[PDB]
């Protein structure tokens, strides 16, 4: 319940922040800049999943 | 333009809230629980200062086409050993055993700091030093220290295990962020790196403390309180 | 155990596929193309989290 | 160049494996369990055909600057009612009750199909029709049908609940993929859209079936077998 909401909300929050970086990079017009922001977002989300999973396993 | 400072301020606020919560929770703590509450206050309090400093734009070091934050590593060097100390107190360690785990922990933290400030592949040798020391620390926490904790009450052993699992599992993620982040191959941008660390720091310090606070009452009841 | 591995492995698999799309877009040189692939990856990963969470709750 | 076909082939393989597993598991099924195994074979078998067709590059419809897959929606129209049928059999529904849930389900599937093939904001009106029908279907599954299942054995009720939860929760995700995917605002690319659906389809069909297969033995034991 509250945990799914917590991790889901945070993931969305992280996504928003990641999205912000991608959008800002796109504004420049440099495909390379966007790719760097995108790779960071993908890897960051994968790591975030690791943190959430670890937290759940450590508490539940 | 710079949500970095915003993330640092959020980390500072979270650490401050924790610091105040732990301080208040230990206001009427006994002479046996005292050290525990004081330690938690120190863990989150120091972290709070580091975040405020970074939020103010201080300690930012633009190492070779990358950005590292000195206060982050200084914070770790000073706070992680307090976390180990707290765990060691629950396990019931003696001076010798404490010295061993604190030594290993310091090697880890110092390695990451030096590596972050070092350009070139040499930083990976420093990372290796920290990684090996970390495995030694994990061994002590899951082995010798767990056996020591097993000689305490069921409530203490239970708390030790819960905090030990949280620590081992989440601490293991930091090296991956270091390797993939600005210190290493820099695949993660400063913003993403900082966001992930803010989350991990709050859990490993504030979450860690709240779990202990939640167990306090039960532990008192064990002694007939 | 096996579930964390399962969802973690799949998430990494999805990330790899998403990364592939971002890289291919970057090769073109169009910042807009990269942004579209990046937004898709971020939203896709958030949805993937929803699926994994739903699956766990439905079985466990 | 086109990992799309690769994803479709993977979906086809997964559905085929499931189809063969269910068929084999029901080889010596009794006259009471028979319909269940046959239904599972039909669910995954039809899905397998749809995936093979799409993998062969057939049924691809480049609607207004977007790409939709006709076989996907045809598959749904024909397989989802078999899933509802399976659930209805466990609940012990009569002809009337079956007709109600199958009608609602068909409205959902037909709405999504029509909406996917329709350019302009009108497709959102069709989506709305499906969304409302879906809420009605969810109501029946969690309400009337759950009460009906409660009149069966503990094993049947238990299985119904497990499969009902999997269905309600995961089916609820499809409309979001539709809205965010090519059919809707097209924020998700065809590749990402197809990957997510392949995952969901395998779980809602093959996973669904394996859960039922895992309960088979226990259900037989309930009747004294
Ligand atoms: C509040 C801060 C905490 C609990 C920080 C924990 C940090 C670690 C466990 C860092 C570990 C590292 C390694 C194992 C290898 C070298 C690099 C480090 C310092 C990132
Ligand atoms: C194997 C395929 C399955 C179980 C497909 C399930 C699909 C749905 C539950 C789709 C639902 C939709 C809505 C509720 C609104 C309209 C759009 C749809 C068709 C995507
Ligand atoms: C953060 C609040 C949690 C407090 C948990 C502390 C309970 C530990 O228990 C205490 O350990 C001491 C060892 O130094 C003993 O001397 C005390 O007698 C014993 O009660
Ligand atoms: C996929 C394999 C799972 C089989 C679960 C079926 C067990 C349901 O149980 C069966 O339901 C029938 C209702 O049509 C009754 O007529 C049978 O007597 C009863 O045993």
């Amino acid at each position: 319940g509250a945990v799914f909401i917590f991790v889901g909300a945070l993931t969305v929050l992280f996504g928003a922040i990641a999205y912000g970086e991608v959008t800002a990079a796109a504004a420049t017009g440099d495909a390379a800049a966007v790719q760097e922001a995108a790779v960071s977002a993908i890897l960051g989300l994968i790591i975030l999943l690791g943190i959430n999973l670890g937290l759940v396993a450590a508490t539940l | 333009m710079v949500g970095l400072t915003t993330l640092f301020w959020l980390g500072a606020i979270g650490m401050l809230v924790g610091t105040l919560a732990f301080a208040w929770a230990g206001r009427d703590a006994g002479s046996g629980e005292r050290r525990y509450y004081v330690t938690l206050v120190g863990i989150s309090g120091i972290a709070a200062v580091a975040y405020v400093v970074m939020a103010l734009g201080v300690g930012w070091v633009p190492v070779a086409e990358r950005t590292v934050f000195a206060p982050r590593y200084i914070d770790w060097i000073l706070t992680t050993p307090l976390i180990v100390y707290f765990l060691g107190l629950l396990a019931g360690l003696d001076s010798r055993e404490f010295g061993i785990v604190i030594t290993l922990n310091t090697v880890v933290m110092l390695a990451g700091f030096a590596g972050a400030m070092v350009p070139g592949i040499e930083r990976y040798a420093l990372f290796g030093m920290g990684a090996v020391a970390f495995l030694g620390l994990v061994y002590y926490l899951v082995g010798p220290m767990t056996e020591s904790a097993s000689q305490r009450s069921s409530g203490i052993k239970s708390l030790y295990v819960r905090l030990r699992n949280l620590t081992v599992i989440l601490w293991a993620i930091y090296p991956f962020i270091w390797l993939l982040g600005p210190p290493g191959v820099a695949l993660l941008t400063p913003t993403v790196d900082v966001a992930l660390i803010v989350y991990l720091d709050l859990v490993t310090k504030v979450g860690f403390g709240f779990i202990a606070l939640d167990a306090a009452a039960t532990l008192r009841a064990e002694h007939g309180e």
